[PDB]
């Protein structure tokens, strides 16, 4: 009953529990290893790296 | 921590840069004419190159 | 209409502005040498540096890297075909040397990419847990005042 | 001039280019005190790009 | 002693016979002796029916 | 333009193995010539139809450039679909053998 | 040599098997040159890797 | 007459005139700082990074 | 919240100190460095500043330490 809760989303379009983005230091990729190099599919908008 | 290295560049291609490939290149293979050459050569008793001696 | 064309006035072989003229004067472009492929000795003058030998030489080599065989190729352009005894300067020795310790690289370590050799593809393998860090400092090198 | 007694890989890196040179030049020496030449092919049909250009003969 | 050899056998007087059997044979051991993880890899390969696309 | 979806529809039947059978069946006793005169009979019939019923009828997509937008929005499709995703194809290979940009680089400096 | 090959194939289905025969013999004997040369080219590809 | 060309490339669609990309070793970026935020534009495909 | 609301006297373990010190941290590296951006802070812009001419070349390789066999 004193520790914190993680925020809850879900819908049928989208939720926030089918992966974790870890803590402010202790980061990690939301996505998993096999949909990792087609992030670009899983947007609404994709602003690339400058290279 | 070298091997599997993640993608740490965009691939990606200009517009109108042209590809120089058709749609048969798949089904397009090389060959060279060395192979028959050395053929011909060996059953022709043709001049022979010094590399065959040791 | 051709044969005909060439005894009309104004309308000889490549003279004037007819479609007679321009065909033939294509067929006489393409009778000449200028398009023609060049010799062995000149390859490496602009085709062995050309996008679409490239392009071509990557895919006939599908997993493959043709930098160096680029080079030899060059190489030999220069050397058995030119007659340069000494076809290559320190320049595209250091490129040669460059391009065996990249091959050396790739056929070592797999999966190898860009920061460490001139290589890029997508479909990569990762953990599964990818942990995401910030990179350290630079370090405080020493300095006078 | 570089001062290699004290920057001697320094110096290597600037005077590697001359070291290549004299490398060349021995050889270059040696074939021409041994005669030493090669059969040349006969000339190419485009060797020249174009017809009114210019073949400067060379050696 | 004035030669860099183990043995007084300096090979055959007559270059091999071209031979895939041998090609093969040779370009294992090389293989094998370099051991290198990475060989045969293709991180990409041009989408086709075909296996080998191109050659 | 017109019959788009038959179009489509013809492709559909061509890619389907029983249809490759049938096809095979209906060879028998069939010439090259003939079926490449039946080919351009049809093509033929298409344009004609496209020719004659220009001058009194209006499609749904009927627009003040008339087919020049139909033809157009055809090549933006087959561009789209074929050229684009070859470019894709061709932009991995290079930058697997070269790297990026690998096509443009300049000769080895002397 | 039309004579010679309707003789012997006289409608198109046959002639379209003929055909595709011929070029499956052809890409196959171009597939045996071209692994020779393969091999050849991944022994000096091998022993510059040694190098 | 010994020296190497670059290769040409001109039309009304594109070029390889606007940018140099260098030699294999020391490479550059053929746009510059002012469209580099914006390469996503100058491009029929994009593939970007995993991360 | 924890400390005037709920009355806890300790209302920061070591974990959240540390969190703290480190967006202290961001901070101050972001106030100090113009553009500095993710690898040094959390954090992405694409309006950046570069010099016109940028060179891109190979990192080295990792440097080999020494390992016993």
């Amino acid at each position: 009953h004193e520790q914190p809760y993680r925020a809850f989303s879900l819908g049928f379009t989208a939720n926030n529990l089918s992966g974790n983005w870890g803590d402010y230091i202790d980061r990690q990729d939301n996505k998993n290893a096999l949909m990792r190099p087609a992030r670009m599919m899983f947007t609404d908008v994709f602003i690339p790296t400058t290279k | 921590s070298m091997d599997h290295g993640m993608q740490y560049s965009s691939i990606y291609w200009e517009t109108s840069h042209r590809t120089y490939l058709p749609f048969w290149a798949s089904l397009t293979q090389k060959f060279s004419w060395k192979i028959m050459d050395d053929q011909i050569r060996s059953f022709l008793r043709l001049p022979k190159p010094v590399t065959t001696e040791p | 209409q051709f044969w005909e064309a060439q005894f009309a006035n104004r309308s000889f072989f490549f003279f004037g502005n007819a479609w007679t003229s321009a065909a033939a004067f294509a067929f006489f472009i393409w009778w000449s040498r200028v398009f023609d492929p060049p010799p062995k000795e000149r390859l490496d003058r602009y085709w062995l540096n050309s996008p679409k030998f490239r392009i071509l030489s990557a895919f006939h080599n599908p997993g493959k890297r043709p930098g160096l065989k680029i080079s030899l190729m060059t190489y030999e352009a220069r050397y058995c075909y030119r007659g340069l005894d000494h076809p290559f300067t320190l320049n595209e020795m250091k490129d040669f040397l460059f391009k065996l310790r990249e091959q050396y690289l790739v056929n070592k370590y797999e999966g190898i990419q860009f920061p460490f050799v001139f290589r890029q593809f997508n479909r990569v393998s990762t953990p599964g847990t990818l942990e995401v860090h910030t990179s350290p400092a630079l370090q405080q090198q020493p300095h006078f005042h | 001039s570089a001062q290699a007694r004290i920057d001697p890989q320094g110096a290597a890196t600037k005077c590697v280019k001359w070291f290549n040179e004299w490398r060349q030049c021995a050889w270059d020496q040696e074939k021409m005190v041994k005669g030493y030449n090669y059969i040349e092919d006969r000339r190419a049909r485009k060797h020249k790009p174009y017809i009114g250009a210019p073949d400067l003969q060379y050696s | 002693h004035l030669y860099n050899v183990d043995s007084t056998d300096l090979g055959s007087a007559v270059a091999p016979v071209r031979s895939k059997e041998q090609l093969d044979r040779v370009a294992d051991s090389l293989k094998a002796d370099l051991n290198l993880p990475g060989y045969g890899h293709i991180p990409y390969k041009w989408e086709s029916l075909r296996p080998n696309p191109g050659a | 333009g017109f019959h788009f979806q038959q179009y489509i529809a013809m492709a559909g039947r061509a890619i389907n193995p029983v249809q490759w059978t049938r096809a095979w069946r209906r060879m028998e006793g069939k010439s090259a010539t003939e079926v490449y005169r039946d080919a351009l009979a049809w093509t033929n019939n298409q344009f004609a139809q496209i020719s004659r019923a220009s001058q009194y009828r209006a499609w749904w997509w009927q627009n003040p450039l008339g087919m020049g937008l139909v033809l157009y929005g055809t090549y933006k499709a087959w561009h789209m679909i074929y050229m684009v995703r070859k470019q894709k194809k061709t932009a991995q290979l290079v930058a697997a053998a070269y790297g990026q940009g690998g096509q443009w680089l300049n000769p080895v400096p002397r | 040599v039309n004579a010679f090959v309707v003789k012997h194939n006289p409608d198109l289905r046959l002639q379209f098997v003929a055909f595709a025969s011929f070029i499956a013999t052809h890409m196959a004997i171009t597939k045996e040159f071209n692994d020779m040369y393969q091999r050849l080219v991944d022994i000096t590809s091998l022993l510059e890797l040694q190098a």
